[PDB]
């Protein structure tokens, strides 16, 4: 299987990621407005399946940890959503032998999606309200299986998003991880046993999201 | 295969936005013979490496757009109404605009009785976002017409800046390139905010920290620059020149300077004349009713020969380096940190981090972009980093310089090209009404009679003479000379640049002017008066890929369209993947890109526009005469031609010039019609033509340069990342400039294990030499006359030295330098209902005035309104909650906009009082989208620097209420 090792001590928040993942699928823009943040959209939907999310944390004399969440699906090695989907109709979630890509499926319209969201610890699902088909970061599967790069991996700039073979990457992870942590030495790795998107988190993952770790 | 790019060609682009010059890789349909269906980064460019910020990765949405214009529109005068129009029409009706204006307008002569065959009826905005073979052809053209108002984007952040480098080292432009950021052992980021403006170049930072960097951030504000740095360090508006006079001062206290460097490749040893004083905050020779200096009063003095004297061992009190001692004295830890804001401890940790690289081993390089340099004493600043690069010997070495980003995608080039009032292309002046002829013109290049000095700049005359042979073929230069338009020599420079141009508006005193790939209704500071101003034309031509708050400016906010006169003809252009060519970066890397899509709908390259709006100008005076006819007449555009169209690949061709006959050049025979190899074969006798001598070596009988793509590089090369076999940069494919500092007089790298060059068995290995001879035969810094790094700049208006003058007018009342609280060499009002400080800035997902990026959906998504940035601090005062509406308001206008409370900006102290700054982007405009809002530029003035004619939109008094 494939892995993604994201550094998020190298994170500009240029939010290239975002826009990438939207060129690459198509995917329309949402409605949005400023509510006092650059965040935006706010929350991951139907059409967004990769939001850069951004917390401000005050700190001792100048400036802020601002903490910088590119937030997609994290390809769980056992599924939670699929185990929940598979009871509606074993079908509308499968695992991608080959990748390790975790894929929502057409058939996501007959189960419960409501039901699939709530079995996800990361809460990642989101429903389309027309065709109650369940949408997310699908890996950029077909990218991956044709030796490409995932869209929102080819374009960060700063060596954040990395991408390659489980072995190499957990390999990366450990290595980097001892390396950041003379910066950051609140450095930690994200669930790195469950999951094919690991996060280095620069100090308590729970600091960059509610739903950042299981 | 992936279905998506399965069946449709691939070609080659370079991102249309910022000057880091990111490669693309864009799939067409039809192989090639309908629309683009994806574009994302270009795995193999060295630069990106296949990345994208959200700006180059969004280049699909802006060329796949169906809000671009589709074709020609005409606004009669009083029309409420755009009129769909034919090519013919719009193009036809332009060039009687130009005629009727040029033969009512065109002065042979001034009052003086000089001759100046000038219209000054006519103005010209525009663009560093042209291809560099459209902005060449573009100067040529409105030069031809007798243009002398001709400016574009350059003027507003670059300007103010370039001849603090071109003082100090010989040559205005950035010293090394983004690639050699990864070789820095300290980053000194200070007035950029790279990381969102930049944002590719920090894919070279971080990899600069992976080998053991310290990263260092100095701004006013918190970023998502500072968020990845070792060490942000705030620094209160202005407060600049303070900030690095103290670290000269803790580099010369501490003996922290690369003395063999310093002594050998500076003008430290030169003696200074004995009228060189300085106190109380003023230089000698000092005009205190014209507040004007004598600069004579500050020369050095010469011996015997007409050499600067120098005292090699530094002891002469009048030996600069002593000079410069003395003058930095003042700039104590206490006295800075108290004027920047800056602790002590912090203060300390900046100075040790940063001159630690006066090692002659280690490099420190310094980034900044525009920050607020657009003050009187923004070029002081940059003398100042100059200054202290060279105390540390961090000029022409592998992760040193001065990196001066450039802003737009080919603000370099359209520089290079000569659209400021100023130059010429190749940065060769535009004569003054006193330059009577060419002989006169070459007169004024000073000369060295020091025989260790190239001093480059007297090659001039075969420049000037190569560019009016690329012009004007069958005239003799001397000749020609009288075709192209000449300013004023008794009028202020200033008075024919951008700020002027608008004052000039304002007062009726143009009937037409080309918004050429610009919107100043959105990018003028003070957009009330220029919006109103532009009434006052009788024609506008808007050439854009939207409909814009400039092309319609006429139905803008408050606006009747019935009162407005003004004529415009919306020329709708193609976008850079729509068309071949040339961008220069900030690097210098002048790159190729292809045509990937045809051009959308009815839209045109602005080649194609401008080459035939000109030939029916032609066409008009060849039938019915007119003022002056031959200089349009005479011009050969045959060569900007190839079946039918604007040929790039023969204006380009044409840029780098070729033999007008048989020749014999530094002992070689060239025929007639071949390329010429380097601008060291161009000849002042009309043997050569070259439309800019810079590109001279660009495009050679070995063919295109510009369109290499080749990775090859040696083992000392790969080392440093110079790629000199990926494309090509001037000069002369020299990527790092002043590259022979970087060696001792033996041609060794003070650094090995990065050198630049190093002299291995008879030859400079490396980079191509910056000025070719043995080691220790020649002064490094070639362009300047006595061939020294300026330590001592006696060219600059403000003095040779950089002294802190405050550029905050309203909250400062005490200079604690000396008893000059502001430049002597330059009236805010600072009416107390305006108490804050408000600046304007620029966020990663937009682009400029927002023209382009507001009609990308993906982009709006991600920053849909304009917003108001502002410390909890000013929250609690004025009862703000983060997300509430605020009124923005100053003496020039108000606008509504989103409050973002955020501790990353914090209360100024100013005199034990504190002051406010507020934060706006500039990226929003009327026209699009629905609540986006309108240009921060509502608010700014438009009173500028006498000196600089550069407007004040980082530092001007602004109100913010809630709503
Ligand atoms: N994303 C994006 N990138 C762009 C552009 C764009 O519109 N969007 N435009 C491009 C253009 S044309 C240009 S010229 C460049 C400009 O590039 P930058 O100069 O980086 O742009 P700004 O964000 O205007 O200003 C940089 C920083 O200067 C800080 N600053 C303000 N006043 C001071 C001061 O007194 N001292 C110091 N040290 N810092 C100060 C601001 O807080 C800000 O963080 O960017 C280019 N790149
Ligand atoms: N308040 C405030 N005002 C500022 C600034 C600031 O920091 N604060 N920054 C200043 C600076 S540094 C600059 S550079 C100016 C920029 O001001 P402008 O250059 O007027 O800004 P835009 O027009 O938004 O810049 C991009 C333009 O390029 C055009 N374009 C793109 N591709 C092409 C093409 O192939 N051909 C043609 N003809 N046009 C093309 C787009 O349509 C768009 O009009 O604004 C200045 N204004
Ligand atoms: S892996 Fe593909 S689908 Fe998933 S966030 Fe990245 S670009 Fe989007
Ligand atoms: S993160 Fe959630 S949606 Fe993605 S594989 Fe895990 S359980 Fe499924
Ligand atoms: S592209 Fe990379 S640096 Fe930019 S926001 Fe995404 S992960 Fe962060
Ligand atoms: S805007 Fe600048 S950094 Fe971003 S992709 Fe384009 S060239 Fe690269
Ligand atoms: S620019
Ligand atoms: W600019």
């Amino acid at each position: 299987g494939k892995m993604f090792f994201v550094d998020l001590s190298r994170c500009t928040a240029c939010r290239g990621c975002q826009i990438a993942c939207k060129q690459w699928k198509n995917l329309p823009a949402e409605e949005t407005r400023n509510t006092g943040s650059h965040q935006n959209p706010p929350d991951l939907s139907y059409v967004t399946l990769k939001t850069v999310r951004f917390t401000e944390k005050s700190r001792k004399g100048p400036g802020i940890d601002w903490l910088f969440f590119p937030e997609q699906c994290r390809h769980c090695v056992e599924p939670p959503c699929k185990g929940q989907a598979d009871v509606d109709l074993e079908g509308a979630v499968v695992k991608d032998e080959t990748t390790g890509a975790v894929l929502f499926t057409e058939l996501t319209a007959k189960v419960d999606g409501e039901s699939v969201r709530s079995a996800c610890p990361y809460d990642i699902p989101r429903i389309d309200p027309v065709t109650k088909r369940l949408s997310k970061c699908d890996m950029c599967n077909d990218r991956v299986q044709n030796g490409l790069l995932p869209a929102c991996v080819k374009t960060c700039p700063t060596g954040t998003m990395n991408f390659g073979d489980e072995q190499e990457m957990l390999a990366l992870a450990e290595k980097r991880l001892a390396e950041v942590k003379k910066t950051y030495p609140g450095a930690v790795l994200g669930d790195p046993n469950d999951v094919r998107v690991v996060y280095l988190f620069t100090r308590d993952p729970k600091d960059f999201y509610e739903h950042a770790v299981a | 295969e992936l279905q998506k790019l399965q069946w449709a060609k691939q070609t080659t682009s370079i991102c249309c936005y910022c000057a880091v010059g990111c490669g693309l890789i864009v799939h067409t349909a039809k192989d090639g013979q309908g629309r683009a269906v994806n574009v994302e980064g270009d795995p193999d460019h060295p630069i990106n490496e296949g990345s994208l910020c959200p700006k180059g990765a969004s280049i699909f949405q802006l060329g796949e757009n169906d809000q671009r214009g589709t074709q020609p529109l005409y606004r009669a005068p009083f029309s409420d109404t755009w009129k769909p129009v034919t090519w013919d029409f719009a193009l036809t009706e332009i060039a009687k605009r130009i005629k009727k204006t040029r033969d009512a307008s065109f002065t042979e002569k001034n009052a003086a009785g000089d001759l100046v065959n000038r219209t000054e009826a006519i103005a010209s905005f525009g663009s560093a976002a042209m291809d560099n073979e459209e902005c060449w052809a573009y100067g040529n053209i409105l030069r031809s017409l007798g243009l002398v108002y001709i400016e574009h984007q350059a003027r507003i952040x670059h300007s103010p800046t370039v001849p603090a480098l071109a003082e100090s080292f010989g040559r205005g432009a950035m010293t090394n390139h983004w690639n050699d950021l990864a070789n820095s052992d300290c980053i000194l980021i200070m007035g950029s905010n790279a990381a969102e403006n930049h944002p590719i170049a920090f894919k070279w930072v971080l990899r600069a920290k992976d080998k053991g960097a310290t990263l260092i951030h100095v701004d006013p504000r918190f970023t998502r620059t500072s968020a990845r740095c070792d060490v942000y360090a705030p620094i209160r508006s202005g407060a600049d020149i303070p900030f690095l006079g103290g670290l000269i001062k803790y580099i010369l206290d501490n003996k922290l300077y690369f003395t063999d460097y310093v002594r050998e490749y500076t003008n430290a040893s030169l003696i200074v004349g004995e009228k060189f004083s300085f106190k109380d905050g003023l230089f000698s020779g000092y005009d205190a009713a014209n507040k004007k200096y004598d600069k004579s009063m500050w020369a050095f003095e010469l011996d015997a020969n007409g050499v600067p004297k120098r005292d090699p061992a530094l002891k002469h009190p009048r030996c600069v380096i002593n000079l410069l001692k003395k003058h930095y004295e003042r700039y104590n830890l206490d006295k800075v940190a108290a004027i920047t804001g800056t602790s002590k401890e912090q203060l300390q940790q900046v100075y040790k981090a940063y001159a630690a690289t006066g090692k002659p081993d280690k490099a420190g390089t310094i980034m900044y972009a525009m920050g607020w340099t657009q003050h009187s004493v923004g070029v002081q600043n940059i003398r100042a980093m100059a200054m202290i690069q060279l105390l540390l010997g961090n000029i022409g070495v592998a992760g040193g310089g001065v990196n001066a980003l450039r802003g737009e995608s080919n603000v370099q080039g359209s520089t290079d090209q000569g659209l400021l009032a100023h130059i010429w292309p190749g940065y060769n002046p535009v004569p003054n009404s006193k330059a009577a002829t060419l002989e006169l013109y070459n007169a004024a290049t000073p000369q060295s009679k020091d025989p260790m000095s190239v001093n480059w700049w007297q090659n001039r005359p075969k420049y000037v003479a190569s560019y009016l042979k690329a012009l004007y073929p069958d005239e003799e230069p001397a000749a020609a000379y009288d075709y192209l338009p000449r300013i004023d020599a008794g009028r202020k420079l200033t008075d024919y640049f951008w700020l002027n141009i608008f004052e000039k508006m304002d007062k009726g005193e143009f009937k037409g002017l080309f918004a050429w790939g610009m919107n100043p209704a959105c990018g003028g500071a003070n957009a009330n008066k220029n919006r109103k101003a532009m009434g006052k034309l009788e024609w506008l031509v808007n050439v854009n890929l939207f409909e814009n708050e400039t092309s319609s400016f006429w139905k803008g906010p408050g606006m009747n369209p019935a009162e407005i006169g003004t004529e415009v003809f919306f020329l709708p252009c193609c976008v850079s993947i729509e068309k071949e060519g040339s961008v220069a970066n900030s690097g210098r890397w002048m790159q190729w890109r292809y045509r990937g899509p045809k051009p959308y709908a009815e839209t045109k390259p602005d080649g194609d526009i401008m080459l035939d709006m000109f030939k029916k100008v032609r066409e008009l005076y060849a039938k019915e005469g007119g003022a002056y006819p031959a200089p349009i007449a005479k011009l050969n555009i045959a060569d900007w031609e190839e079946h039918n169209e604007f040929s790039p690949t023969k204006v380009a061709k044409l840029m780098n010039g070729y033999f007008l006959k048989d020749t014999e050049v530094g002992g070689k025979q060239f025929k007639k019609g071949q390329q010429v190899p380097s601008f060291a074969f161009l000849t002042a006798d009309g043997s050569t033509c070259s439309g800019n001598w810079l590109h001279a070596g660009s495009f050679t009988d070995a063919g295109n340069l510009m369109a290499r793509r080749d990775k090859t590089q040696t083992p000392e090369q790969a080392r440093i990342g110079l790629f000199p076999n990926w494309s090509f940069c001037w000069p002369v494919n020299r990527r790092i400039l002043y590259n022979r500092a970087s060696v001792d007089k033996t041609g060794k790298p003070w650094n090995p294990a990065k050198a630049v060059i190093e002299w291995k068995d008879g030859k400079w290995v490396g980079d191509v030499v910056d000025g070719g001879g043995d080691p220790g035969t020649k002064h490094p810094f070639i362009m300047q006359t006595h061939g020294f790094g300026a330590l001592y700049g006696p060219g600059r208006e403000e003095g040779p030295f950089p002294e802190h003058y405050e550029p905050l007018e309203c909250p400062v009342s005490k200079n604690p330098f000396s008893k000059q609280l502001h430049n002597p060499v330059a009236k805010a009002v600072c009416d107390p209902r305006y108490p804050f400080i408000g600046t304007t800035y620029r966020v990663t997902e937009h682009w400029q005035t927002g023209l382009m990026t507001r009609r990308c959906a993906w982009l709006v998504e991600a920053e849909p309104q304009i917003f108001c940035e502002i410390s909890k601090e000013l929250a609690k005062l004025r009862g703000i909650g983060n997300g509430d509406t605020v009124k923005v308001s100053s003496l020039r206008g108000a606008l509504e906009a989103v409050a973002i409370v955020t501790e990353r900006i914090r209360p100024f102290k100013i005199e034990g009082v504190d002051v406010h700054m507020v934060g706006l982007p500039w990226h929003y405009g009327w026209m699009v989208p629905k609540n986006g809002g309108d240009t921060a530029n509502l608010l700014t003035p438009s009173a500028g620097d006498p000196n600089t004619g550069i407007p004040e939109t980082k530092a001007f008094m602004v109100d913010v209420r809630k709503v």
